[PDB]
């Protein structure tokens, strides 16, 4: 351990935006944490983002308003932000700084883990081969969730992405026909959203297995880019040291990206698109890739990093770079929500990278893969027919086209529409698939071999 | 039609004519003031008092470790007294020891009404502290009141803010 | 950043010291003779800290150390109950309420799930609206009618209280507030409304013995 | 397909805006042609030739509205965004140039 | 406390010998005392951003350091006054100088110290008692409407050592003294709070009580709640005045704050001229609106710091009264003008721009601004409660919704009162679009509506269904002319018209329609929908064969009933009391149902 | 007065483009005016832009060619730029610097005002009331200018925006159901147009009420920045201190904006949107908003900024930032110009937000508001019918459509087309309106109340 007394400085050189620059510092350490006291007694903390000679640049989490130049007192902890973690953090509510806000005590650590974490050795990483039953046909059928998968929900402001995440928390089980520890990072949200989830977790009777980290819209913007790491660090303890299956949900990741963009501008870093740092991808990978199973240990981490798409732009850097890192996305939209369809999940632009391993003989039912692929073909064609008919008129369509409109209309109300408390099995979802696919004659079901149609199509 | 244009030119030039006449009256008054200042500097005790003040104001504006005072040759005896008195007064006011010399090799043109010029040690900064320059500076800054005094106030001006 | 609710560590315990002193002050204000023994007992855990000079700092330390009943939510609800009882007897100050009725009203308020949103709270707010208006009021038919009706309202509450719903008091509340909102320019409507009350009042002399 | 695929430029903005104005003017003029044919059609009700002319006119109007203009608007919005992205990278370089000049000036003092 | 000016590069002033200064502190630069803030610091030098023109500032000028950061001065006299965005009384500057200009470096105290206020102590406190932050120790009598409760400043506590007796005190005297750990603090009636800091509360509560505006539309169909946040489009022809006047005049809130951000001079004049002329009946007396209002005025040529700070000054004033237990409703005349000021400062500081040129933190600033609204449990032992509502408007260039400022705002506010110009051209007021507008508080208010009115909730659901169906039928009607149209659809179309004409439309220039009490709004809607349901049944239950009822038969049969439904808006609440209007509506329902009965 | 002798410096640290960097300067002010004397006896003016310690940096108004670092002397005035103002300067022509160019004397001042001035205290701002007629029917009977508003003229390059500006100066005045003046400032004007303005005002007898400032394209670009400040400083003196109504016309604000961009570059500021300063918004507001009525005084200032739209795109920052802070627009088109219609003002896209207060009984005539609205509707319909005619032909039109075509042709020929030397007062403009409206029978004039028709329609 660190037995040497820490040093305290009153040597602040200057302040520039969110960065407090100290001089006369003895052997500065990179990415070490500094605790500072303002002339009025206010205590704040920050991290050294640069060292050079006797100088060090400290980014202050709470902010730099009120930071003095002569009376400011800073002390260097001598290490990186290692945070206290314990098993009994489940059932506690913390803020974005890692401190409790539930009137309980501070964390009585079992160990101290580096918030930055470490990359998992790809040779010991074990490829996920188990499916989670979300109960939502729009997901379990056509975009299955594996245990250890990273699947964000791409959403847009005003859409019920909070209700879907809340639903998933209660009715997420297995298809092996199980209590997930949930770590929920509520960052960049209003009180009502955080209270909605907090209340739902108690309503579900599962609060003793839920760890919350809150960082609300009125909280500092710099803490908003460690909150995910605090959640994941706890998840890593629980999953990889105590073999507990953990579900980690990160609320609108766009508030993370916007908080990061503010830091990028302050540090004059090289922009990429829309003003975001050119290293945004690398930073996101540090957050997202803390997931998956590890060989030889019985734990897992599954992520659902829901994000809001600015202006419904699927090519915005936030959903774009996320799409490159995560194993696909669920994607909800306004065209379904504006018709009172719940959950408003649009399967067409969605995918699950681990879905192919998750389905089929030994996992769900042998026809799973065939039903999904044909439903995608029929749904997409129905959308193409609507694009045509909008111009040429119904009279210009033939029987081959009307069948896809019949499918499209029945698909959305039978397959996607469910309700907040409709919990379907994966087998029931496929059965529904067949009920819709049987709208077409065998010759049009071109994604399914006759070795499958001959068994399932007749019913 | 052409008569209208002719009337426009006549009225516009007539307006300028009377404005120019008013500016000549101001110029003539300023010229008389300069001649009356010439009568003042022909005095001894009154002029020396002006120099005592002018030298002090020169020193206070320049604030350099070394200064050279340049004057008309015939005014040197009076400036010499002004500098000898100005120096201990300067030091008390500014708490800076400044070596003030008088230029005995170069002199101001003899046609200048009076006053001094002050140079710093390297002759790169000069103070325009001659009598004619001070008159022009004040006469222009005070001109709005001269206008009113001579020609009357603006009857259409109701608010002075 | 303990941020217990909206308060930090120092603010949380500072608000606890305030609420404790406040309850002690309200108890002496509502019952200066200490006659209401049952009500006092319900607050003994915060009244035990009264009649001591802690200079704030020692009672603040007792809260931080855990010797005081420092649960903020329990103090909020229990404090509200006491001060609403104080409003009940304060707003009818020209009349004395029986001690047995004060304890009855106390228990009925204490049993309410959410006293702030209760009908008892609303009725007390309407009473203060009517009695605050009259504090600085010019002589005029409207204000003489309101004062005469208010004194009866205060007299009746002193006898029935607020939790024990009574149609007579409820109708008087409605008539008083409707008169209060009556246009000051209109005389006939406020005149007929006052006389309507006086003749409909069950008794024969509604103000006899109520006001000077 | 989704865009006309004209490389982002201020010239492209001018061309696309003129193209959009043209498409909108054609849409409105063809809509008036359709309305005139529809009124005449209803007055008659050389009858089937009016029904064919209306179906052809409305189909073209619908395509302008559902295919051609949306595509021009998507192209124009794409151009506008990409041009602001080019403006930003110029801002970055100019800012860094000003800072480097400031550093040189400090070293000279 | 003085430093010196080292140099000026424009609006940015570099100070030297200013070691003892904190970031975002305040300075008064030069002999004219120009207002500015310290942003960058290095060594004993500081970089000052000056709000006003720096012309004439010399090297060697003094700089006076003020310990408080940008803060709002809070105390008696705040009500009825018009302030600059950085809390400068415009009504005193124009009256203490006899000028028409705001003097450069003007230094007029936010609250005058020549007024002798009537102060009454709480009469509950004694010397030696314990007081904490948020506690009320006395009330100042300002006017007939709002009592100004004097609270202990937040982040202060201790034992009370002096209490001023009841009497006449000005804002420079000492009213209460308290001692904490041997440190004595002498407090006047005025407290100062940094404008960028959120005033603490005991707890933030859910918003359940409706905001009872006087309009039938923007209430029945699109509710707002006390403590909630909404957005209002701001276009010349949208008729935004109707909401501003209705909200400030007849709302059930206690205190109104109107915040300008940076509008056209003539637009600020119209607001400043209109507001003093507004009145409302209170206790039977007609009182000026300015006795329970405060206003912050900023034109487009005001210092950008004030235009940017105006929005935070307004909400700081709002929270100040929120902490008194009042319900406060603040309107930001244009948050787009604020965002423009914010972008200007970001540009001036050479910050890296983001979306459409706006600062990277635009969204964070809007989110943290709106988060400050809500119903709260106040600080202090009085266990009082209050709320702040925000009805800030948006006016993006071009009227588009793609602008990051309007897009971000709509993702934050829970109610959108979308207005339109087409409706105004048709003389239909209030000009509410209906199809664009929404409210996300409908669930929060279900408890209130169930407790007090019961039938309101299914009625507003049916009302939206009828209005939406009228839009859905529009294409069928256009291509058909109501010929090949179901009789049940004709009922929907004509009843939807009735709703649009004699319910959602409201004429505020008539004395009977100035304010529509809720019980009248639900009364009118109940009878219209009850008619709708009876008309649907009259057709559907007889539509089998032989002898069927049609809309033409219903309309001709009971034309007096359809007229009586339209006549309902004329029931003047000022002369016809609650019982009479409800009785007349009950009789209408009976006459209505009986008229249909004769058809079966 | 100061009565402090001026200091003249020969200490020059260097010269860089338009800037001269001085040394050893005693307590220099920002924005201080200084005068240079070159070795050839040539005098130049300049203004101090930066004062970093003793190193004052002055921008020279004229070119810096010929300036050395050894002999050139710099005389400091000790003050900032303050313009001599008087009533007598009305009827004079000045250059951008405030010097006479009409062979008259220097202004004999009544006072000196800082040209930057101060914002008008909003608490004493009075909403605009009466109307100031321009003499041009297209903008008197359709989009009038209230006595206190600020309504810009947007034009494309090549359109006769300067000829209209000159026409307004010759024709504009009060309604007259002696106290009206016009202050005209041209920024970046070429020699040929500068002659046009000067001669056209003098020849037609209007000069007695015009104060004309000409900043030519080849004049110092910094002088172009103060030019509108001198014009407004004069307007404020005349309007608010001498109780009269002043119309201020700022011509070619686009050329002003370009000069402002040059000043920003001189300060080495990083350009903002489309190359323009990030403070262009506040700079334009600083100019525009120094206008309107004030409480307790009978004077007023109106403004008609005139702006060339680059590439005829209203989206460009110059017309965009102006329009965002002005009240409506006049809008000069190109099609009307190519059709040889003068003035070429298009009433359909124009707007005057204050027209509601400008016109009506007691200000112009009872029927003003009604005539304007009906003419707008008739013109919009006539254009719509003309578009229809091009599709359906003449024989397919009904009688009402033909009446609208007759109106359209006579509206443009009688109402919009005027000529540069015909001064149409508000009452003649309305009478022309009625002559055009009487084309239609009463029942087609849907926007005019029957009471107005019965009074005005016949005869």
């Amino acid at each position: 351990y660190l037995s040497q007394p820490r040093l305290t400085y009153k040597t602040v050189s200057g302040v520039n935006g969110p960065l407090v620059i100290l001089d006369h510092v003895k052997f500065p350490r990179y990415a070490e944490i500094v605790h500072l006291t303002l002339p009025d007694g206010t205590k704040r903390s920050g991290q050294v983002l640069e060292v050079s000679g006797s100088k060090a640049v400290v980014q202050v989490f709470e902010g730099t308003s009120g930071i003095d130049a002569k009376k400011t007192s800073c002390e260097f902890t001598g290490d990186i932000l290692r945070t206290p973690v314990s098993e009994d953090m489940l059932g506690r509510v913390f803020n974005g700084s890692g401190k409790p806000i539930d009137r309980g005590p501070v964390v009585l650590a079992e160990d101290f883990l580096d918030i930055m974490g470490q990359p998992i050795n790809p040779q010991c990483r074990i490829y996920p081969e188990e499916m989670i039953q979300t109960g939502i046909s729009a997901i379990d059928g056509m975009n299955s969730i594996a245990r250890g998968q990273k699947i964000p929900i791409f959403s847009a402001a005003g859409l019920p992405h909070n209700e879907i995440a809340a639903q998933i928390c209660r009715q997420a089980g297995l298809v092996k026909k199980e209590n997930f520890a949930i770590v929920f990072a509520a960052m960049g949200v209003n009180m009502e959203t955080a209270r909605f989830f907090k209340s739902d977790f108690e309503e579900n009777g599962s609060m003793d297995n839920v760890c919350l980290f809150l960082n609300l819209a009125n909280d500092p913007t710099i803490e908003r880019i460690i909150t995910p790491r605090l959640a994941l660090t706890t998840a890593e303890f629980l999953a990889y040291q105590c073999e507990k299956h953990v579900l980690v949900i990160l609320t609108d990741m766009s508030s993370y990206a916007e908080a990061l963009r503010e830091v990028s501008a302050a540090r004059e870093e090289v922009p990429g698109r829309r003003g975001f740092p050119g290293y945004m991808y690398t930073d996101l990978a540090t957050i997202y890739e803390r997931a998956g199973r590890v060989e030889g240990r019985n734990g897992s981490i599954t992520q659902i990093p829901i994000l809001t798409m600015p202006n419904d732009d699927i090519t915005h850097p936030i959903p774009d770079l996320t799409g490159y890192i995560t194993e696909g996305q669920i994607y909800v939209d306004r065209q379904l929500h504006n018709r009172q369809i719940y959950p408003p999940i649009n399967v067409l632009p969605s995918l699950s990278r681990l879905m192919k391993s998750a389905i089929g003989e030994g996992m769900t039912r042998k026809d799973h893969a065939d039903v999904s692929n044909q439903l995608y073909a029929c749904y997409a064609i129905g959308k193409d027919v609507q694009a045509m008919k909008a111009v040429v008129g119904e009279e210009a369509l033939t029987s081959d086209d009307l069948l896809y409109l019949e499918f499209l209309q029945k698909f959305e109300k039978n397959f996607i529409t469910q309700g907040p408390y409709e919990n379907r099995t994966v087998y029931e979802t496929l059965d529904i698939g067949w009920q819709l696919l049987r709208i077409f004659p065998k010759e049009m079901l071109k994604r399914i071999p006759q070795s499958t149609l001959s068994e399932f199509y007749p019913r | 039609q052409q008569k209208k244009i002719q009337m426009s030119n006549l009225m516009n030039q007539a307006r300028l004519k009377v404005l120019r006449a008013r500016d000549d009256l101001i110029t003539d008054l300023l010229n008389e003031a300069k001649q009356r200042l010439s009568k003042v500097v022909k005095d001894t005790t009154r002029y020396q008092v002006l120099l005592d003040g002018l030298v002090l104001q020169g020193l206070y504006q320049l604030l350099e470790p070394r200064m050279i005072v340049r004057c008309r040759k015939q005014d040197f005896p009076l400036v010499k007294a002004a500098v000898q008195k100005a120096i201990p007064m300067y030091k008390i006011a500014t708490k800076k020891d400044v070596d003030v010399q008088i230029d005995l090799e170069a002199y101001l043109p003899e046609d200048i009404a009076g006053g001094v010029e002050i140079y710093n040690g390297d002759r790169k900064i000069k103070v325009s502290n001659t009598l004619e320059s001070r008159l022009d500076l004040i006469a222009q800054q005070m001109m709005p009141e001269v206008r009113g005094a001579l020609f009357g106030a603006n009857a259409n001006r109701k608010f002075l803010d | 950043g303990i941020k217990m609710g909206g308060l930090t560590s120092e603010q949380y315990h500072s608000q606890v010291v305030g609420k404790i002193g406040y309850i002690a002050r309200c108890m002496q204000t509502i019952d200066p003779e200490n006659n209401l023994k049952k009500i006092r007992e319900d607050y003994q855990d915060v009244l035990i800290w009264a009649e001591k000079n802690y200079r704030f700092e020692e009672i603040l330390e007792a809260s931080k150390s855990g010797k005081c009943p420092n649960d903020l939510d329990a103090l909020s609800r229990r404090s509200l109950i006491l001060q609403e009882l104080l409003r009940l007897v304060s707003s009818i100050s020209p009349f004395k309420m029986k001690l047995d009725l004060i304890e009855s009203q106390y228990e009925k308020m204490k049993q309410h799930v959410n006293l702030w949103k209760s009908d008892y709270h609303v009725k007390l707010n309407q009473l203060n609206q009517l009695t605050d208006y009259l504090k600085n009021a010019a002589p005029t038919p409207k204000n003489n009618f309101l004062r005469a009706m208010t004194s009866v309202l205060q007299m009746q509450i002193a006898q029935y209280g607020i939790t024990e719903d009574n149609e007579g008091i409820n109708q008087l509340f409605k008539l008083g507030l409707h008169l209060l909102a009556m246009a000051n320019e209109k005389i006939d409507e406020q005149y007929h409304l006052f006389k309507g009350y006086v003749k409909d009042q069950p008794e024969e002399s509604p103000f006899e013995g109520i006001l000077p | 397909k989704d865009r006309i695929e004209i490389f982002p430029s201020r010239m492209a903005q001018t061309i696309m805006k003129a193209r959009l104005k043209g498409a909108q003017t054609g849409r409105n003029l063809l809509k008036k042609k359709s309305d005139a044919l529809t009124l005449r059609f209803r007055q008659i009700l050389s009858f089937v030739t009016l029904d064919e002319a209306i179906k052809i006119t409305n189909r073209r109007v619908n395509a302008i509205e559902h295919v051609i203009i949306p595509r021009i608007e998507r192209t124009l919005a794409y151009i506008i965004t990409e041009l602001d992205e080019r403006e930003r990278e110029e801002f970055y370089r100019l800012k860094k140039i000003q800072e480097k000049k400031k550093i040189i000036k400090e070293k000279s003092e | 406390t003085f430093g010196y000016v080292h140099g000026v590069s424009g609006p940015v002033v570099t100070a030297c010998d200013m070691a003892g200064a904190a970031m975002y502190e305040l300075v008064r630069v030069g002999h004219s005392e120009l207002v500015g803030e310290i942003i960058r610091l290095e060594g004993d030098m500081a970089t000052i951003q000056v709000y006003e023109e720096t012309s004439g500032v010399s090297v060697g000028d003094p700089v006076l350091r003020t310990g408080k950061p940008l803060s709002v001065e809070l105390g008696p006299g705040i009500m009825g006054a018009i302030f600059d965005g950085i809390q400068r009384p415009l009504s005193d500057i124009s009256s203490q100088t006899q000028s028409i200009y705001i003097p450069r470096g003007v230094n007029v105290s936010a609250l005058s110290r020549d007024i002798k206020w009537e102060f009454i102590p709480s009469k509950n406190l004694r010397v030696g008692s314990h007081i904490t932050g948020g506690d009320i120790y006395g009330i100042v009598n300002e006017n007939s409407l709002i009592k100004h409760k004097i609270m202990l400043p937040p982040r202060s506590r201790g034992s009370v050592t002096y209490i001023a007796p009841p009497g006449n005190y000005d804002a420079s005297d000492v009213v209460l003294e308290l001692e904490f750990e041997g440190v004595k603090e002498k407090l006047s009636m005025v407290q100062v709070w940094p404008v960028r800091q959120v005033r603490p509360v005991t707890e933030k509560l859910p918003a359940n009580h409706p905001l009872l505006t006087g309009q039938r539309v923007l209430d029945a169909l699109f509710p707002c709640v006390q403590g909630g946040t909404t957005a209002i489009p701001g276009a010349f022809g949208c008729g935004k005045t109707v909401i501003s006047q209705s909200l400030s005049k007849y709302s059930n809130s206690d205190v109104i704050i109107y915040v300008g951000c940076g509008e056209r001079g003539n637009e600020m004049s119209e607001v400043l001229r209109d507001f003093p002329e507004l009145t409302m009946e209170v206790d039977g007396k007609v009182e000026s609106i300015m006795k329970r209002t405060a206003l912050v005025a900023n034109t487009s040529n005001m210092p950008v710091a004030a235009r940017e700070a105006s929005i935070y000054t307004g909400i700081t004033l709002s929270e100040y009264f929120r902490d008194m237990g009042y319900h406060v409703s603040m309107m930001a005349d244009s948050t787009s003008r604020w965002a423009e000021a914010l972008r200007e400062i970001s540009g001036r500081l050479a910050e890296m721009p983001a979306d459409s040129g706006y600062p990277a933190y635009l969204g964070a600033r809007l989110a943290s601004f709106y988060e400050r609204a809500g119903r709260v449990k106040c600080l202090g032992n009085p266990e009082r409660e209050g709320s702040v509502s925000i009805v800030g408007a948006v006016s993006p260039p071009g009227g588009d919704f793609s602008d990051p400022v309007t897009s971000a705002t709509l993702g934050i506010v829970q109610v959108f009162w979308g207005l339109d110009k087409k409706l105004a051209q048709r003389k239909h007021f209030p000009s509410v679009n209906w199809l664009i507008s929404y409210s996300k508080y409908m669930r929060a208010l279900d408890e209130y509506y169930d407790k007090h009115f019961t039938e309101f909730v299914p009625l507003r659901t049916k009302a939206k269904e009828i209005l939406q169906e009228e839009e859905d039928l529009a294409e069928i009607v256009q291509l058909v002319g109501k010929a090949s149209l179901a009789e049940t659809d004709k009922i929907t179309l004509e009843v939807a018209k009735l709703i649009k004409d004699d319910f959602l439309q409201q004429n505020g220039y008539t004395p009977y329609d100035r304010f529509c009490p809720f019980y009248k709004t639900v009364g009118m809607l109940s009878n219209m929908i009850s008619f709708y349901d009876m008309a649907r049944r009259a057709v559907e239950t007889t539509a089998q064969s032989d002898n069927k009822i049609t809309w033409s038969i219903i309309r001709e049969h009971m034309g007096e009933i359809l007229y009586k439904l339209s006549s309902m808006k004329f029931k003047d609440p000022v002369k016809d009391g609650e019982a009479k209007i409800k009785a007349d509506y009950a009789q209408l329902l009976e006459d209505m149902q009986n008229a249909f009965r004769s058809l079966e």
